[PDB]
Order: C-alpha cells, then sequence, then structure tokens
C-alpha cells in the first residue's frame, strides 16, 4: 500500500511540476496597457485634413 | 494649375478656386428679363440681367429662377448663369481649370449627363467631375462619420455615413427646402 500510494503521488507529483514550470515560465504575457488620461489641454491644431 | 469649385446649389450661386476659405463670389441665381416696354433710346438696355445685377433692377424684371428642386429645369437659363459665373464674376476662361460641380442626391440621371455635356461641349473645360452635396458637408466637420441634414433652399436630403461607407439604402430625400417656407 505505502509503494502505490508512492508511486501514485510521484507521478502526480512530476506532472504537477511538468505544467508548474512553465506556469512560472512565462506568465509576465499579461503585461498590457491602461489607457490612462491626461486632457490633452494642449492640442492647437489646424483645419488641414486632406488625408481623411 | 488650380480647380474651380463651383457649386450650383438653388438660391445662391456659390463659387471660388481650390484651396481658399470662402467661396469667392456668391450671388443669387435668377435670370430676369425685363416686362416693360422701355422708352429711352440708348440707355444700353439688355436682354437679361442674371446674378446680383437683376437684385438691383428687380423693380421692373420678371426673375425666374432657372432650378426648382435640385433639378434644372430650363437649360438655357443655366447655361447662361454658368457662363456669367465663369467670366464675370471669376474672371477665368474655363478652357484652363478643372471644375468639380455639386449634385443633390437621388437627381434624375438626365439633368447630370446634361450637365456633363454642357461643361464639355460649351465651355470646354478639361475635366469635370460631379459630387453628392452630402459628402462634402461631412467633410467640411472634419469629422469620417455622421448623418448630415443638408437643408438647402431647394431640397432638404440625409446622407447618413459610417467610417466613408455610404449607405445608399438610407438615404431619404425630402422637397421641402427654404423655397416652400418663402411661399
Ligand atoms: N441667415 C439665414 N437665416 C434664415 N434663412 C436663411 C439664412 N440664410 C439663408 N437662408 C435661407 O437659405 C437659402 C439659401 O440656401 P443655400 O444653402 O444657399 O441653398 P443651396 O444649397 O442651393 O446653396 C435662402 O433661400 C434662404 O431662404
Ligand atoms: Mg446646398
Amino acid at each position: 500500500l505505502g509503494t502505490r500510494a508512492k508511486e501514485s503521488l510521484d507521478l502526480r507529483a512530476h506532472l504537477k511540476q511538468v505544467k508548474k514550470e512553465d506556469i512560472e515560465k512565462e506568465n509576465r504575457e499579461v503585461g498590457d496597457w491602461r489607457k490612462n488620461i491626461d486632457a490633452l489641454s494642449g492640442m492647437e491644431g489646424r483645419k488641414k485634413k486632406f488625408e481623411g | 494649375t488650380t480647380a474651380l469649385v463651383c457649386d450650383n446649389g438653388s438660391g445662391l450661386v456659390k463659387a471660388g478656386f481650390a484651396g481658399d476659405d470662402a467661396p469667392r463670389a456668391v450671388f443669387p441665381s435668377i435670370v430676369g428679363r425685363p416686362r416693360h416696354q422701355g422708352v429711352m433710346v440708348g440707355m444700353g438696355q439688355k436682354d437679361s440681367y442674371v446674378g446680383d445685377e437683376a437684385q438691383s433692377k428687380r423693380g421692373i424684371l420678371t426673375l425666374k429662377y432657372p432650378i426648382e428642386h435640385g433639378i434644372i429645369t430650363n437649360w438655357d437659363d443655366m447655361e447662361k448663369i454658368w457662363h456669367h459665373t465663369f467670366y464675370n464674376e471669376l474672371r477665368v476662361a474655363p478652357e484652363e481649370h478643372p471644375t468639380l460641380l455639386t449634385e443633390a442626391p437621388l437627381n434624375p440621371k438626365a439633368n447630370r449627363e446634361k450637365m456633363t455635356q454642357i461643361m464639355f461641349e460649351t465651355f470646354n473645360v478639361p475635366a469635370m467631375y460631379v459630387a453628392i452635396q452630402a459628402v462634402l458637408s461631412l467633410y467640411a466637420s472634419g469629422r469620417t462619420t455622421g448623418i448630415v441634414l443638408d437643408s438647402g433652399d431647394g431640397v432638404t436630403h440625409n446622407v447618413p455615413i459610417y467610417e466613408g461607407y455610404a449607405l445608399p439604402h438610407a438615404i431619404m430625400r425630402l422637397d421641402l427646402a427654404g423655397r416652400d417656407l418663402t411661399d
């Protein structure tokens, strides 16, 4: 019984390690943008839209 | 060279060279023959005063607009108006200038074809292009979407546009305009 429990736990732990290795590996892909605002109180362009 | 941006309209003809802020010459589009007899000799009385000249002698004329509802009903008078616009209000011969007329949506084909035939045969322009009167008004606002209600003096039309793609099945043209309000 102890041997069976040990082998089952070993297999489960090995699978969990294989998963968790890549789980911790590339977890920085969550870096994205937040798109805050600044009120753009300094835009003083001219009316020359020809490019559309 | 520079292009002539004419805009026939119905009630006020607005014209001017491309690239400015305001039309160079704006004047009513009316052609009025005199109706009384005339007794002074040698006064130099013409047979038809067009444009802004007939808004000063209107006391003895019978003004008649050559454009009823967008469409043109009297081609000789419209030709006279165009000739006046080119030669006296802008003083540029049309042989050396492209023209950009404007036309209301959902107008009869024959009107547009006759317009281009006149511009190419009589005035003999190098090249002319006809544009729908609402897309331009959308250009001027600096937008690229939006539904524009262009209530002129002849006809009121309502062209919706999204992202530059006009929706031809949603144009609602109504013939109530400034002239009916005047009446
Ligand atoms: N300041 C104003 N207030 C009210 N109505 C005006 C004014 N200016 C023009 N209109 C009306 O609009 C008409 C001119 O419309 P316009 O845009 O020149 O027509 P079009 O599209 O043919 O150029 C005139 O007949 C007049 O009845
Ligand atoms: Mg108009």
